[PDB]
RNA sequence: CGCGGGGUGGAGCAGCCUGGUAGCUCGUCGGGCUCAUAACCCGAAGGUCGUCGGUUCAAAUCCGGCCCCCGCAACCA
RNA sequence: GAGCCGGUAGCGGGCGUGGAUCCCUGGAUGUCCGAAUGGGGGAACCCGGCCGGCGGGAACGCCGGUCACCGCGCUUUUUGCGCGGGGGGAACCUGGGGAACUGAAACAUCUCAGUACCCAGAGGAGAGGAAAGAGAAAUCGACUCCCUGAGUAGCGGCGAGCGAAAGGGGACCAGCCUAAACCGUCCGGCUUGUCCGGGCGGGGUCGUGGGGCCCUCGGACACCGAAUCCCCAGCCUAGCC
RNA sequence: CCCCGUGGUUCGUGGAGCCAUGGGGGAAUCUGGGCGGACCACCGCCUAAGGCUAAGUACUCCGGGUGACCGAUAGCGCACC
RNA sequence: GGAGGCGUAGGGAAACCGAGUCCGAACAGGGCGUCUAGUCCGCGGCCGUGGACCCGAAACCGGGCGAGCUAGCCCUGGCCAGGGUGAAGCUGGGGUGAGACCCAGUGGAGGCCCGAACCGGUGGGGGAUGCAAACCCCUCGGAUGAGCUGGGGCUAGGAG
RNA sequence: GGCGGGACCUAAGGUGAAGCCGAAAGGCGUAGCCGAAGGGCAGCCGGUUAAUAUUCCGGCCCUUCCCGCAGGUGCGAUGG
RNA sequence: CAGGCUCUGGCGACUGUUUACCAAAAACACAGCUCUCUGCGAACUCGUAAGAGGAGGUAUAGGGAGCGACGCUUGCCCGG
RNA sequence: UGGCUCUUGGUCGCGCCUGCGUAGGAUAGGUGGGAGCCUGUGAACCCCCGCCUCCGGGUGGGGGGGAGGCGCCGGUGAAAUACCACCCUGGCGCGGCUGGGGGCCUAACCCUCGGAUGGGGGGACAGCGCUUGGCGGGCAGUUUGACUGGGGCGGUCGCC
RNA sequence: CUGACUGCGAGGCCUGCAAGCCGAGCAGGGGCGAAAGCCGGGCCUAGUGAACCGGUGGUCCCGUGUGGAAGGGCCAUCGA
């Protein structure tokens, strides 16, 4: 999947296979295959309660760098998932 | 990584400093305990206005300090309290060294922030060092009698 | 093709570092010794050290090219 | 404007110039199932909460109302209340996925073809759209569609095949709003600050570069103007001469 | 932005730029930054990483009009319950 | 409606030149080209692209539909006339130092025996536009088991 | 009302709050809910109709629920 | 209603299983032997994944392979 | 994707040291300069210490000691033996860049404990993402010629 | 001594096409020979391979806004 500040989904692109000189030719094997995106969760507190984050290796910061926003953010209300949510 | 601590570490530096670190020792460490935070442009700027504050600050009392110290220094604070042929009836402390200073004339002054230690009992006249600021010592004199 | 490392006694290899050095095993002949092959002991012959050119006082040695076998992957319309 | 109680005659019995049947518009009523939505379930059935009613009626039954889930917003968490989603549509449209036969006179690159089909979503269309454009003219000026450019330029086991764009001719014609600097205010947090942040308001939108703040111009009634709003013409949903 | 893997384009790795982007490294704010087919210089063009926008276009469930269209083995599978 | 197309000039890879031009040192030779044709519409014959005269595969691929037949398992129930053989164990007696062991009685074991239901399908005949798209008669195999059977439910197409 | 099923229970399975997974469609999943030819539950004998009958009738017998009374006791649950 | 018996070979130990509809067997299966993987979030299998089976099992266990009651036995070769 | 620590490599700069056939008196990597060079910018002879070895000498660090010490040519080898310079072969001390190996830690990530903000095991490993090369009928798409007194097998396939 | 030439090539043989073969003479510039003259390999008929893709040398040419460069073309030759 995807998921959170990342926005990254998986795209299907082939790979394909050759043999080769490049200085006297260069033939082939072809076929369709699916990129991932490298991905990892992310927990951390946020006032209250714990609270993860699926997301991609690219944007682990932007997640602190939401967490620092939260702080001028006013909540609680045992909000484990609405946190997430209202957390933009 | 950049990053603000907020706490000394023989490892990285005292606090208040900037110190590049793998993001790591920030995400997974650092950063949570709270024994430094993330350097975002916003903290950066945070960290001039706790510096520019107190900075800006200090002078402007050292300011009052070159205040006093020319006032204090010419001028002698007389000091009528009765007493024997030598000895005191009684005693005079900083605070009355004050208040006799924020009568006699209308500056006020803080009691500590002059140096005697047990009160003065002897008659005579005296210069006790005061001081709002430590690099701004005051020579002031007094006399009792 | 470019990459790598060698052509040393009748057989190879050590010597090629970091120049001042041909020795090893078996083999050939002779001698010693055994019933005897043989083991064993003494001694000797059999190398432009692939080749030519150059450094150096001095090279198998360092360097160029060449002649050849081995190996490396890699290309073949 | 004379008949009428469908197709549908007959048994039986009615209605119409006190203007019926019939046609157009609006409203009413609308069992159960179906997104199906109180809960269940083998659609069209079964069982129940709360409130009010019906019967002698507390047991039973029935009637009226109401009670799914999800998103967004007020709700201080709360529990609420409010607007929205759900499902369907011939073809058309966009997006996420995406073949093989077949062709190459075999076949693997290649072709068929981003087609077939699956999925999500849009809507009377959809997509695209005001230049980090094109490309050789010190030129053009959003997007879309048609003609042409051109079977060109190219791409290609240089095979089989595939195949542009600029430019010109037409249709249509339209441009706009934000982000940021800076200013004001509401709230939170904290190492109370000349601060950090979040929200709301002003401000601002460009490539002759534009915007912000400061100073001078006078800064202005004027000037432009909706793709939102109102009314009207016209038009369609019965007829008439 | 450069690099690795790909997709789009006429472009099948080709001297391969442009647009897009899965992985890695990772700026600047106009003396900035993108592009004009590798690269470099000169000279031009253009301002990315927010958004919206009518008409001209496509389609025929539906109603209407018309035919060198059919006439019941034709014409839609069905003129008909 | 002149955008646009074809035609008016060729030769050369091109740079280029032009009634020429290319090869070449060549005013030798030689290739190709000069001494003009063209286009627009109708019609016909053929060619290319599309299914391209018509009817016919075995196949491949995409999405769906099937385990109410059959196969396996899961859950919960049901069924197996009658007869036979007589394991361990136990009781008792014998036996020995104690015992193994012996005998009798008792007992009721078993993918045990005979054989109906029920589950098969061995050989023969029959049937062969059938009673029947697998039947019929004789015969034969299993029959407390790795048994048979009702109801509920699960797994499927390169999959079960 | 008593037979069978339902206003009862749970089985395999199914479904499916929470939770997890997946390009979309979807896949998995605790509680719970659904799911029976299993558990649980009150009717027998006889008569009668052209045609039904533990269903109508006759005899005899029983269950749950509401209300009231009398008597009795800490009563009380999806929890043990 | 209701066994023809005997002797002697082959195959397969044995009861079972099978080509629904031309093959019931000497074919499969079987208890049993051997090799081998697997230390537990096991190995292996299904699934893109989550997950599930394995197993709520733990080497006297689980997967894979061959041989196939029982008796006797199972030689030499590690160049490919 | 992290904290600490030991250990080791490449490479560059700096610093410093090593590389001993006769010969010349000599155990002088190279080439070139220049007769002069050291010593109070405290020397020779001698005690202590590190490192090398060709076992002689060599070089660096602590003291006694005191104004004395080396070179030149002749000699001599292939070259000259003070001193200064660029540099080589090999090595040591510093920092820069950069990698390999061991150990420990816990906080990522993973497992677990009658909820746990926590505790226990694992641990920068493993899992997963991108990229590398490999093994790879488990699976997929295809290919596997024509002549031919039928096909196959055999033979043949172009040129004289 | 190096005509085992360079620039051509009238005209034919042969032939479905593609290819194969013989060739006078012209220019350049040269070898042998007194000269006439002969020499564009070998007495002759076998000793071979279209196209495409690419390599090395060269060179009037092309070079994506311009100048270069990348690359390509042309001539020569190479890998069946
Ligand atoms: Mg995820
Ligand atoms: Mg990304
Ligand atoms: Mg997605
Ligand atoms: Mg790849
Ligand atoms: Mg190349
Ligand atoms: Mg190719
Ligand atoms: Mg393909
Ligand atoms: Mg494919
Ligand atoms: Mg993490
Ligand atoms: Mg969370
Ligand atoms: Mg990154
Ligand atoms: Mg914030
Ligand atoms: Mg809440
Ligand atoms: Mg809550
Ligand atoms: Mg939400
Ligand atoms: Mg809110
Ligand atoms: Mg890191
Ligand atoms: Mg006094
Ligand atoms: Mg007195
Ligand atoms: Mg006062
Ligand atoms: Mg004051
Ligand atoms: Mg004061
Ligand atoms: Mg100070
Ligand atoms: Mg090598
Ligand atoms: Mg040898
Ligand atoms: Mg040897
Ligand atoms: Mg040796
Ligand atoms: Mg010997
Ligand atoms: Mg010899
Ligand atoms: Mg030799
Ligand atoms: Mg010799
Ligand atoms: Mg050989
Ligand atoms: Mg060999
Ligand atoms: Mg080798
Ligand atoms: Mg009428
Ligand atoms: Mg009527
Ligand atoms: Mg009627
Ligand atoms: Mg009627
Ligand atoms: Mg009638
Ligand atoms: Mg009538
Ligand atoms: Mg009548
Ligand atoms: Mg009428
Ligand atoms: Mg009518
Ligand atoms: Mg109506
Ligand atoms: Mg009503
Ligand atoms: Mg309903
Ligand atoms: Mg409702
Ligand atoms: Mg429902
Ligand atoms: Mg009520
Ligand atoms: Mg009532
Ligand atoms: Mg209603
Ligand atoms: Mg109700
Ligand atoms: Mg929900
Ligand atoms: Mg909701
Ligand atoms: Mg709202
Ligand atoms: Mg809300
Ligand atoms: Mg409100
Ligand atoms: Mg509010
Ligand atoms: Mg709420
Ligand atoms: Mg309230
Ligand atoms: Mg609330
Ligand atoms: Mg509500
Ligand atoms: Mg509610
Ligand atoms: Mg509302
Ligand atoms: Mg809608
Ligand atoms: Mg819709
Ligand atoms: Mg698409
Ligand atoms: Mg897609
Ligand atoms: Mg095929
Ligand atoms: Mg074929
Ligand atoms: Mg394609
Ligand atoms: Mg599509
Ligand atoms: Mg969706
Ligand atoms: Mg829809
Ligand atoms: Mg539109
Ligand atoms: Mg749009
Ligand atoms: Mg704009
Ligand atoms: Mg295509
Ligand atoms: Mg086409
Ligand atoms: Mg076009
Ligand atoms: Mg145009
Ligand atoms: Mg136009
Ligand atoms: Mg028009
Ligand atoms: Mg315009
Ligand atoms: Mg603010
Ligand atoms: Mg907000
Ligand atoms: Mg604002
Ligand atoms: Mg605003
Ligand atoms: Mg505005
Ligand atoms: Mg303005
Ligand atoms: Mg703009
Ligand atoms: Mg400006
Ligand atoms: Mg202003
Ligand atoms: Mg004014
Ligand atoms: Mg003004
Ligand atoms: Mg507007
Ligand atoms: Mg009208
Ligand atoms: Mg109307
Ligand atoms: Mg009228
Ligand atoms: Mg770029
Ligand atoms: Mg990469
Ligand atoms: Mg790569
Ligand atoms: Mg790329
Ligand atoms: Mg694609
Ligand atoms: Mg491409
Ligand atoms: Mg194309
Ligand atoms: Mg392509
Ligand atoms: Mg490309
Ligand atoms: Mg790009
Ligand atoms: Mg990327
Ligand atoms: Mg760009
Ligand atoms: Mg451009
Ligand atoms: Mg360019
Ligand atoms: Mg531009
Ligand atoms: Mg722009
Ligand atoms: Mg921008
Ligand atoms: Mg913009
Ligand atoms: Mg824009
Ligand atoms: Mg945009
Ligand atoms: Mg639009
Ligand atoms: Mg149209
Ligand atoms: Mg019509
Ligand atoms: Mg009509
Ligand atoms: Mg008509
Ligand atoms: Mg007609
Ligand atoms: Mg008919
Ligand atoms: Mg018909
Ligand atoms: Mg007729
Ligand atoms: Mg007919
Ligand atoms: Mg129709
Ligand atoms: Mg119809
Ligand atoms: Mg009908
Ligand atoms: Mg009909
Ligand atoms: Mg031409
Ligand atoms: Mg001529
Ligand atoms: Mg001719
Ligand atoms: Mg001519
Ligand atoms: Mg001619
Ligand atoms: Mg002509
Ligand atoms: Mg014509
Ligand atoms: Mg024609
Ligand atoms: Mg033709
Ligand atoms: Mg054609
Ligand atoms: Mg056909
Ligand atoms: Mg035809
Ligand atoms: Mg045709
Ligand atoms: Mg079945
Ligand atoms: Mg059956
Ligand atoms: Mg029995
Ligand atoms: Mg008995
Ligand atoms: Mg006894
Ligand atoms: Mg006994
Ligand atoms: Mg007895
Ligand atoms: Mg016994
Ligand atoms: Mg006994
Ligand atoms: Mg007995
Ligand atoms: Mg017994
Ligand atoms: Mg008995
Ligand atoms: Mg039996
Ligand atoms: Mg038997
Ligand atoms: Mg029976
Ligand atoms: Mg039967
Ligand atoms: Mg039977
Ligand atoms: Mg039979
Ligand atoms: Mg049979
Ligand atoms: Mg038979
Ligand atoms: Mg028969
Ligand atoms: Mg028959
Ligand atoms: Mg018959
Ligand atoms: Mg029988
Ligand atoms: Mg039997
Ligand atoms: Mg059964
Ligand atoms: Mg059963
Ligand atoms: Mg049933
Ligand atoms: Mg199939
Ligand atoms: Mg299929
Ligand atoms: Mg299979
Ligand atoms: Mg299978
Ligand atoms: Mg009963
Ligand atoms: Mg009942
Ligand atoms: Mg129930
Ligand atoms: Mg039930
Ligand atoms: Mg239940
Ligand atoms: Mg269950
Ligand atoms: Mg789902
Ligand atoms: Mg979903
Ligand atoms: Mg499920
Ligand atoms: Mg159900
Ligand atoms: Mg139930
Ligand atoms: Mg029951
Ligand atoms: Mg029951
Ligand atoms: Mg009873
Ligand atoms: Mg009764
Ligand atoms: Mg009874
Ligand atoms: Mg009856
Ligand atoms: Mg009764
Ligand atoms: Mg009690
Ligand atoms: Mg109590
Ligand atoms: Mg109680
Ligand atoms: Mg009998
Ligand atoms: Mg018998
Ligand atoms: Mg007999
Ligand atoms: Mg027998
Ligand atoms: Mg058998
Ligand atoms: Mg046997
Ligand atoms: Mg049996
Ligand atoms: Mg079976
Ligand atoms: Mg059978
Ligand atoms: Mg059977
Ligand atoms: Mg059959
Ligand atoms: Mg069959
Ligand atoms: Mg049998
Ligand atoms: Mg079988
Ligand atoms: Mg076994
Ligand atoms: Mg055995
Ligand atoms: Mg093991
Ligand atoms: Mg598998
Ligand atoms: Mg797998
Ligand atoms: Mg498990
Ligand atoms: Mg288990
Ligand atoms: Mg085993
Ligand atoms: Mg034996
Ligand atoms: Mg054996
Ligand atoms: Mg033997
Ligand atoms: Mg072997
Ligand atoms: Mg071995
Ligand atoms: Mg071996
Ligand atoms: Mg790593
Ligand atoms: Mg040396
Ligand atoms: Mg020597
Ligand atoms: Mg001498
Ligand atoms: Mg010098
Ligand atoms: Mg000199
Ligand atoms: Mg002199
Ligand atoms: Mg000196
Ligand atoms: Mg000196
Ligand atoms: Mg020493
Ligand atoms: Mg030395
Ligand atoms: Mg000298
Ligand atoms: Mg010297
Ligand atoms: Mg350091
Ligand atoms: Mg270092
Ligand atoms: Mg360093
Ligand atoms: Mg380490
Ligand atoms: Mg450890
Ligand atoms: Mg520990
Ligand atoms: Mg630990
Ligand atoms: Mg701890
Ligand atoms: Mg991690
Ligand atoms: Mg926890
Ligand atoms: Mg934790
Ligand atoms: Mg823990
Ligand atoms: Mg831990
Ligand atoms: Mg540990
Ligand atoms: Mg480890
Ligand atoms: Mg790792
Ligand atoms: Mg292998
Ligand atoms: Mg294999
Ligand atoms: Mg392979
Ligand atoms: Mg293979
Ligand atoms: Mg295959
Ligand atoms: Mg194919
Ligand atoms: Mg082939
Ligand atoms: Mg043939
Ligand atoms: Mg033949
Ligand atoms: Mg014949
Ligand atoms: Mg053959
Ligand atoms: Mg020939
Ligand atoms: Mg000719
Ligand atoms: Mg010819
Ligand atoms: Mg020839
Ligand atoms: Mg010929
Ligand atoms: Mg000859
Ligand atoms: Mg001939
Ligand atoms: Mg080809
Ligand atoms: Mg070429
Ligand atoms: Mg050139
Ligand atoms: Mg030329
Ligand atoms: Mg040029
Ligand atoms: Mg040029
Ligand atoms: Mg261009
Ligand atoms: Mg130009
Ligand atoms: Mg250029
Ligand atoms: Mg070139
Ligand atoms: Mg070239």
């Amino acid at each position: 999947s995807g998921k959170r500040p990342i926005v990254a989904n998986s795209i299907q692109r082939r790979g394909k296979a050759k043999r080769e000189g490049g200085v006297g030719k260069k033939t082939t094997g072809i076929s369709k295959r699916r990129q991932y995106p490298n991905l990892q969760k992310v927990r951390v507190r946020v006032a209250g309660q714990e609270i993860t984050f699926r997301v991609a290796a690219s944007h682990i910061p932007k997640v602190y760098e939401l967490v620092e926003r939260a702080k001028g953010l006013r909540l609680e209300g045992l909000s484990p998932k609405e946190i997430k949510k209202e957390l933009l | 990584m950049k990053v603000i601590l907020l706490e000394p570490l023989e490892n990285l530096g005292d606090v208040g400093q900037v110190v590049d670190v793998k993001p790591g020792y920030a995400r997974n460490y650092l950063l949570p305990r709270g024994l430094a935070v993330l350097a975002t442009e916003s903290n950066l700027k945070a960290l001039e206005a706790r510096i520019r504050a107190q900075a800006k600050r200090l002078a402007e009392r050292k300011a009052e300090a070159e205040r006093l110290k020319e006032i204090l220094e010419n001028l002698t604070l007389t000091i009528p309290v009765r007493a024997g042929e030598t000895k005191i009836y009684g005693s005079v402390t900083a605070k009355d060294i004050a208040e006799a200073l924020s009568r006699q004339h209308g500056i006020t002054i803080d009691p500590k922030r002059l140096a005697l230690e047990k009160p003065i009992k002897e008659l005579g006249e005296y210069v006790l060092t005061y001081k709002p600021h430590p690099e701004v010592p005051i020579q002031l004199k007094v006399s009792v009698v």
